[PDB]
């Protein structure tokens, strides 16, 4: 985004006060309406398209491949491609390396839920395509892969020889997909799910990962803007971190529906 | 346009508005009664006397000659007007500074012994053996070059 | 005996084609022309040297070929009389005439001669003239021979590419432009070939002058 | 760049934390440093160079722009995707420490070379606290202004960078590890940050 | 007015509110009480009192000039400063140059060639002191000459505004035929001649 | 709480002319916008409706951007600073130019430090003075009413949803002043001293106004009422709500939707898509079917 | 006839406004801008087998791939030369091989390989092959079969190289060559069985120690009477360094000298001053002593 310094001081003073007045007036625990479409790519096992309120749209496709897990290290490879950005861009490889950690085969998702024979297993290819974006999309892609993995169907196994699969029947992918949230701190107030203008005048940002009803390992604290970058008190680190522990079940109840 | 000091803005204002009223009185163009060439000349010479306006070096128009006594009286009015406006709890916060201040070797592991090595120049003798030069030898040559650099004050043929 | 033709291209200021044994190199010179931002020099002329192999793309093998050819033509051109200007000098090797992977001396010797010829046809200020020859020694007789063939290189111990500079009717040698060598040699054999290489390049410019006169003279007052 | 023939295959074989600090020894850039850490079965040896500040032609920004880049050295070559991930985390920290408002219309380029990363038995978590202490020494040698020293520590994957004697946190990084290990991981790095903080000043004051 | 330690490191507190300056910034700290405006040094060097400023480097580093490339990058040419430039481009009504040094005598070497270096423009109206409207810049400067020109208004969108309308300003070092000849020396006010070659070239001399 | 709309199975949920068809064969017409003449016959270049005003034949396209016309009160931010001219982003097909002589300078006739008081990204309002050959607009700030915006928040609406009225700016209850631009750039700020004192209530050859940089300063008002800032956030939602329901924006419909927001009495429940369709329907039905 | 005083400048800005003028003023005193005399070199300090898996002959590394290393430093430049290993299956100069270096000079820039990085990588490959250092019979693999129990009595070795130059101040073509010759003598070829390499067992590389050589660059500078006159006198500068010398000196001589009075490579560029046979013989003899000190510096 790009704003004027006159209105940057207005949003900074309005978000750092004790009432913590938000631009659109939403509460610090509220979110923006999101539209999610699933199951529309027959050539893929799973698929999802997510549309945000500000115009950010992202498409996720899921493919599968039988590979020997004794020689294949990671079974969940995420390929991120942002339109208008190079494949070797600095902002693309960071999310590519960050999503590979939130969906690591064994850590973020247990490999036992996609094993076949004692030798072979399914490898999940998560292809991400960001059509448009106005803020940090790591939280939007997590919502897209969540609905895509929960709407994925893989072929059923028939059973040391090469595995055979059924022609008609296909089993559902029962996998708990981790969730990623973005939090912005403005002076001394926490903001869950910031906007393009909120994250532009914020002091610092927080990335929390949620899996199996708990805060899982891959978390970050990357700055949301290079202008106003300030250090935060450790009491703010645990405030927003414990804040998602109260409202994330309300997110999953509305997302897993 | 003619580079007139901004301090004389009160003078050109009186002459421009008088030029406009006379141009409207006799139904003439403002340049017919006083062109921009003559306007800049009246504000520069500032003719106080009745002769300085009519006997100007560049020449005047018919309206300036007939109204010579009036314009020579206006510059005298503006000259005396432009000259009229020119004349007219520390120790309580210092102790907090000193009480907060109370809250406050391996040479190498792998490459720490090779990289921080300073310059070492060597010389080869006639037989073929290295001769390391001391840091004082290169220092003698340093001041010998700077002193001989600022001692050039004459050039011959 | 070598063959050479001048003025063969229609869309460059100067063109040339140097043929020796089996190596054939076509060069193209264009200048002075408007340089780019990163190329323009405040005082003297800028050079854009580009050589290309016969097979495959331009790898790092030809990059050192450009840097050595650049050092031969840079002192040969009066650069100071073309301030803030550019001159493109492209060398295209049609036939290598040797082994590209094991050798690269005959192509450097032909690119130097082909570039100098194209610099003459384009009308660029040259302080002197140039001549380059390849030199190698057979491990059998251990004697110095000029322009060795492709079979004579595989048996050679050390290779040489001597480039000289001639003035005063192609007789006086002003300075040794380039002498690139790789292999096994000593100081006794260095001057043993440097003296022999000076008289083989003297008859080369004498042969170059005859060639560049049979073609430029008819185009002038004739 | 030769790389050799493509038909060739690579070889396949079937408490206390020592620290070393240096600075300078580089003439290209303005300020440099070299940190080395040898503890248990893992050694770290990386070089940091700061080429700045350089005035940007045609720029009109109100404050400076930091450019941090991690480059693979010669051993334990990480993936390029994770190298830029730590760089973006390093820029998110140093954008709050380096006085950006002092250098308008100019940028600062950081070059950290993880030359020798060795393990003797995410592996990048242990190297992050060593990269932060190498840039602060290099930024101070280049005459660049930094608001207080910046250091970090490791506590089983969790990497937290503090400032102002550990009063306020500037950055937070965690990979792998366990669950509910927060306050203990903070204090394990809080006392480790002070271990790296005063050691940087002791090396930067010697001659 | 000097009870503080001699040397200072980034983060060391100096004195309360005193005024800030080069190497300090008003940072409010908290020690179980109200926030006090503390001036904190952000450079490695000694503190000086006049006006509070922290100058980088040691006294030996200032005399030996160990921070050569660090001094010019931190001290930008302000208004009225007299600098040493090099002619790069010659236009009909201007002359693009390249700032190489700046004085307060003593100077400071610029950045080491490649771009991203400070450049300026000497307008034809500010070349000479008399007849400022009609001049011939081709008779005043040549590409590759060191020119001593004083800066003017800072419209630094890309270049700087310089002037040579004085006696001690102009070409201070040049060579015949744009570097292809011998070193020339300034004789008259607009006549430069090389002793060995004997050739004369019209410049804007400074003697 | 979150409201997530879900789907499954699919990817998603006068005279109309198309480009390439014949609209008329009568040569006695004036070819307008979205129309190309050819072989004494008229064809349409875009898709839309046919308009026949006088002898001017033109096609009104469906999705049309902002067309800059002479004498339009617009709002735009500076995109770049050039040689004595600043390209401002109005939202049209190109960047509108703002010559240095089109704004009030405090120094006057007495200095290329243009970026000092007006850099890139700064928001302001002005009026279109004229147009260029390619359609680019030329703005000017020769009035005290036009100045650098501050003490508020910026928002954007589609250009085809702004109705042209007499007064471009209006004063709203709650000490709030709205600035409606025909380009679609709205500025919601607290009422200043100017919009409050003017929007609501022979030897003379004219003189020049003495205006300082007091209107170009980036320093906003120090003390803004907390009760007023919550009103601005309540105005930004109801404006984007009417734009979500393709409703024309006028001064009477801004204050009408403001009373409907008091039923919920919270500025956070307005971002939902269900409450926007209801408040939008409460205006089209309780106003157009009652008067 | 003429008498005009010149304009003086401090030595700091003298090298910036004109590297040619600063270079001529030093040679009038018999010194160089590098604070060195005419035929003075720079001391070196090397560390072989320091970054390799075989650093400790008793306690081998658990996870390492480098076969040998050499941290060379001459003056203020730093050269690091590691060597990785590979293997290819196969089915007078042709009997010898070479190395595949990846020169990466760090100067503070980003992008692909510089023209300098690609010229050193090829000149190193061309000098190793012509000097005959690695015969093709030394790359063969005595591949056995394990059944564990390994036994030893077509496959051939492929040797890579990565050179990282830091704090560059001049032409580093000679520093990378000397650092490679040191790093060559420290690598060990791991044994291979039936293909998998051995974890601990290694074999020393068969390097043709007869043809080993070292690098040394020189320069021919032409003076001038205007900086402290029919004709003039030229001097020879050994081991060029600093931006002043590399920019102004347009006539250099870089050579590879081997023991027993043998030479492996010579480049004779005479762009600047005239290269007389006097300075040709002097550069050759001055390099034979340089190669004797380097080969007998630490080993």
């Amino acid at each position: 985004m790009s704003l004027s310094v006159a209105e940057k001081s207005y949003l900074y003073d309005s978000l750092a006060s004790t009432p913590s007045i938000r631009p659109d007036g939403r509460l610090p625990h509220q979110f923006r309406p999101i539209e999610i479409f699933t199951d529309f790519l027959p050539s893929s096992n799973g698929s999802s398209r997510i549309i945000a309120s500000d115009g950010s749209e992202c498409i996720v496709s899921i493919k599968s491949k039988v590979v020997d897990h004794h020689v294949e290290n990671e079974l969940l490879q995420v390929d991120v491609d942002i339109a208008g950005q190079r494949d070797d861009a600095l902002v693309v490889e960071t999310i590519t390396s960050l999503l590979n950690k939130v969906l690591k085969s064994g850590s973020g998702v247990d490999s036992s839920k996609l094993q076949l024979t004692k030798k072979y297993s399914f490898k999940i290819f998560v292809d991400v395509l960001v059509i448009s974006s106005h803020s940090h999309p790591v939280s939007l892609i997590s919502f897209a892969i969540y609905s895509a993995l929960n709407s994925t169907y893989l072929p059923k196994l028939i059973s040391e020889e090469l595995p055979t699969f059924h022609d008609y029947d296909m089993v559902k992918l029962d996998i708990n997909p981790p969730l990623v949230f973005i939090l912005a701190v403005v002076g001394n107030n926490m903001l869950l799910d910031p906007a393009a203008n909120e994250s532009e005048v914020a002091n610092n940002g927080l990335i929390i990962s949620w899996s199996n009803g708990k805060i899982t390992s891959p978390i970050r604290s990357v700055a949301l803007n290079d202008s106003n970058v300030k250090s935060f008190k450790p009491h703010l680190l645990k405030q927003g971190l414990a804040m998602v522990e109260k409202y994330a079940p309300d997110v999953v109840r509305s997302l897993e529906n | 346009q003619y580079n007139i000091p901004p301090e004389r803005e009160v003078l050109v204002r009186e002459l421009y508005q008088w030029r406009d009223l006379i141009a409207r009185r006799d139904d003439e163009s403002p340049r017919f009664v006083m062109p921009n060439q003559l306007l800049a000349a009246l504000v520069a010479y500032t003719p106080t006397d009745v002769i300085g306006v009519v006997s100007l070096t560049n020449g005047v128009t018919e309206h300036v000659r007939q109204n010579a006594k009036l314009l020579a009286n206006l510059i005298r009015d503006a000259l005396r007007n432009i000259k009229n406006t020119n004349e007219e709890q520390i120790r309580d916060v210092m102790e907090r500074f000193s009480v907060l201040c109370n809250s406050n070797t391996n040479s190498s592991i792998l490459l720490g012994k090779i990289l921080p090595r300073e310059e070492h120049d060597i010389a080869y003798s006639k037989d073929g053996l290295p001769n390391k030069v001391k840091t004082e030898d290169i220092r003698i040559r340093a001041q010998n070059f700077k002193s001989a650099l600022a001692n050039l004050e004459d050039i011959i043929f | 005996s070598v063959q050479a033709e001048i003025g063969i291209l229609d869309h460059v200021d100067g063109s040339s084609e140097f043929v020796s044994q089996d190596t054939k190199v076509i060069c193209s010179v264009t200048g002075p022309i408007e340089p780019k931002a990163r190329q323009e020099l405040p005082t003297q002329l800028a050079l854009e040297i580009i050589v290309r192999p016969a097979k495959g793309v331009a790898t790092t093998r030809e990059k050192v070929l450009e840097d050595k050819l650049r050092a031969v033509l840079t002192p040969l051109i009066t650069r100071h009389c073309y301030p803030r200007q550019l001159c493109q000098i492209t060398c295209q090797i049609l036939e290598s005439g040797e082994d590209e992977a094991e050798f690269s001396l005959r192509e450097l010797s032909c690119c130097i001669n082909a570039a100098f010829l194209a610099l003459v046809d384009a009308g660029i200020a040259l302080n002197s003239m140039c001549a380059s020859i390849p030199i190698a020694i057979i491990k059998d007789t251990s004697d110095i021979i000029v322009d060795p063939t492709a079979e004579q290189l595989k048996i050679s111990l050390s290779v040489h590419t001597l480039a000289l500079e001639f003035v005063n009717g192609g007789k006086v040698v002003k300075n040794v432009l380039l002498l690139d060598s790789n292999g096994d040699f000593n100081e006794d054999q260095l001057f043993s070939l440097l003296e022999l290489g000076e008289q083989k390049c003297q008859e080369l410019v004498t042969n170059i002058r005859r060639i560049i006169q049979d073609n430029i003279s008819p185009r002038l007052v004739v | 760049r030769l790389l050799g023939p493509a038909a060739a295959k690579p070889m396949a074989f079937s408490s206390e934390q020592e620290l070393s600090l240096h600075t300078g020894f580089i003439e290209n850039c303005n300020g440099s440093a070299l940190v080395e850490a040898r503890s248990l079965g893992h050694q770290t040896s990386l070089i940091t160079a700061v080429y700045g500040p350089r005035s940007i032609r045609g720029s009109f920004t109100s404050q400076g722009t930091i450019s941090i880049q991690l480059k693979n050295g010669l051993l334990e070559k990480y993936n390029t995707n994770e190298l830029k991930e730590v760089s973006s985390f390093l820029m998110g920290i140093f954008n709050s420490v380096v006085n950006l408002s002092r250098y308008p219309k100019s940028g600062i380029d950081i070059f950290v070379y993880l030359t020798y990363d060795k393990d003797l038995t995410s592996q990048i978590s242990s190297l992050i606290p060593h990269c932060i202490t190498s840039i602060t020494l290099a930024l101070a040698d280049a005459g660049i202004e930094l608001v207080d020293m910046a250091g970090a520590g490791e506590a089983n994957g969790t990497v937290v960078s503090f400032i102002k004697n550990g009063e306020e946190i500037v950055g937070f990084w965690k990979d792998d590890g366990d669950d509910e290990d927060l306050l203990e991981c903070l204090d394990r790095c809080k006392e480790q940050y002070n271990r790296y903080r005063d050691l940087m000043i002791s090396c930067l004051m010697n001659q | 007015n000097f009870q503080f330690p001699e040397i200072a490191y980034p983060g060391k507190l100096i004195c309360p509110q005193y005024v800030p300056g080069p190497g300090t910034k008003l940072i409010q700290y908290e020690h179980n009480g109200r926030t006090l405006e503390a001036i904190t040094a952000t450079l490695v060097g000694t503190v000086r009192c006049e006006l509070v400023s922290v100058l980088p480097g040691t006294e030996k580093g200032r005399k030996t000039n160990k921070y050569a490339n660090n001094d010019f990058a931190n001290n930008l040419p302000k208004e009225g400063d007299i600098v040493l430039t090099r002619v790069t481009r010659l236009s009909l009504q201007r002359a693009n140059v390249e700032i190489l040094a700046v004085e307060d005598a003593t100077f400071s070497v610029s950045q080491a060639d490649l771009g991203e270096t400070f450049r300026g423009i000497i307008r034809s109206q500010d070349v000479r002191s008399t007849d400022r409207d009609r001049v011939k810049v081709i008779e005043c400067f040549k590409p590759g000459d060191i020119v001593r020109a004083q800066v003017l208004s800072l419209g630094d969108g890309t270049n700087y505004y310089l002037t040579t309308a004085r006696n001690d300003l102009g070409v201070v070092f040049a060579r015949a035929a744009n570097g292809a000849g011998g070193l020339m020396y300034a004789t008259d006010w607009q006549m430069m001649t090389s002793p060995v070659t004997g050739a004369t070239e019209k410049r804007k001399c400074a003697k | 709480v979150i409201t997530i709309t879900k789907r499954n199975g699919a990817f998603q949920n006068s005279q109309i002319v198309t480009p390439g068809e014949l609209v008329t064969d009568d040569p006695i017409w004036m070819r307008g916008h979205g129309t190309y003449f050819l072989d004494n016959m008229t064809y349409s270049s875009v898709a839309g409706t046919v308009s026949r005003v006088n002898r001017l034949l033109s096609v009104i396209p469906l999705k049309g951007r902002y067309a800059p016309e002479t004498g339009d009160h617009v709002v735009g931010r500076i995109a770049e600073v050039g040689n004595k001219r600043w390209k401002v982003d109005i939202g049209g097909k190109q960047h509108a130019v703002l010559m240095l002589g089109s704004v009030n300078l405090p120094g006057g006739i007495l200095e290329l430090q243009m970026r000092s008081f007006l850099k890139e990204g700064d928001l302001l309002n002005a009026e279109v003075q004229s147009l260029f050959q390619d359609g680019s607009a030329s703005l000017h700030t020769r009035s005290l009413k036009y100045g650098k915006l501050r003490n508020g928040m910026f928002c954007q609406v589609p250009s085809s949803l702004i109705v042209r009225a007499k007064n471009h700016t209006h004063n709203l209850p709650g000490n709030i002043t709205v600035v409606l631009g025909v380009n679609g750039y709205i500025w919601l700020r607290k009422t200043s001293q100017m919009d409050l004192a003017r929007d609501t209530p022979p030897s003379i050859t004219r003189l020049e106004e003495e205006s300082s940089w007091q209107i170009y300063s980036d320093e906003n008002d120090p003390s803004i009422s907390n009760n007023i800032r919550q009103a601005i956030c309540r105005y930004a939602n109801v404006i984007k709500a009417l734009a979500f329901c393709e409703i024309g924006i006028t001064q009477q419909r801004i204050v009408s939707a403001y009373e409907a927001s008091m039923v919920y009495s919270n500025v956070g429940e307005l971002i939902e898509k269900n409450v926007m369709e209801s408040i939008g329907s409460d205006i089209l039905t309780a106003e157009k079917m009652r008067g | 006839t003429i008498e005009i005083h010149p304009i003086t400048f401090p030595p700091e800005v003298l090298a910036r406004i004109s590297p040619e003028l600063s270079l001529q003023r030093h040679l009038s005193l018999g010194i160089r801008p590098c604070l060195r005399k005419y035929e003075e070199f720079r001391d070196v300090a090397i560390e072989n087998n320091t970054l390799s898996r075989y650093a400790d002959a008793g306690n081998i590394d658990t996870k390492n791939n480098i076969l040998g290393s050499n941290v060379l430093k001459s003056g203020k430049t730093i050269v690091i030369t590691s060597i990785t290993g590979g293997i290819i299956e196969e089915t007078i100069i042709a009997n010898y091989a070479s190395v595949y270096p990846v020169v990466e000079v760090e100067r503070g820039r980003v992008g692909a390989c510089t023209d300098e990085e690609m010229t050193i990588s090829q000149k190193l490959h061309d000098s190793i092959l012509h000097s005959r250092i690695l015969p093709k019979k030394a790359l063969k693999v005595k591949a056995g079969v394990r059944s564990f129990s390994v036994l030893y009595p077509k496959w051939s070795y492929v040797l890579y190289a990565k050179i990282v130059v830091l704090s560059r101040t001049g032409p580093v073509f000679d520093l990378c060559w000397n650092s490679l010759m040191y790093a060559l003598q420290s690598v060990k070829l791991p044994r291979a069985f039936i293909i998998i390499c051995d974890q601990t067992k290694s074999v020393p590389l068969m390097i043709n120690a007869k043809n080993i050589a070292f690098a040394s660059n020189y320069g021919i500078v032409e003076l001038d009477p205007e900086c402290q006159m029919d004709k003039l006198n030229t001097v020879l500068i050994a081991d060029l360094d600093t931006e002043a010398e590399e920019t102004s000196i347009h006539s250099t001589i870089s050579i590879l000298a081997a023991p027993s009075g043998n030479y492996k490579q010579l480049t004779l560029v005479g762009g600047g001053a005239k290269i007389t046979p006097e300075m040709i013989k002097r550069s050759l003899l001055l390099s034979r002593v340089r190669a004797d000190d380097l080969s007998t510096r630490f080993n």
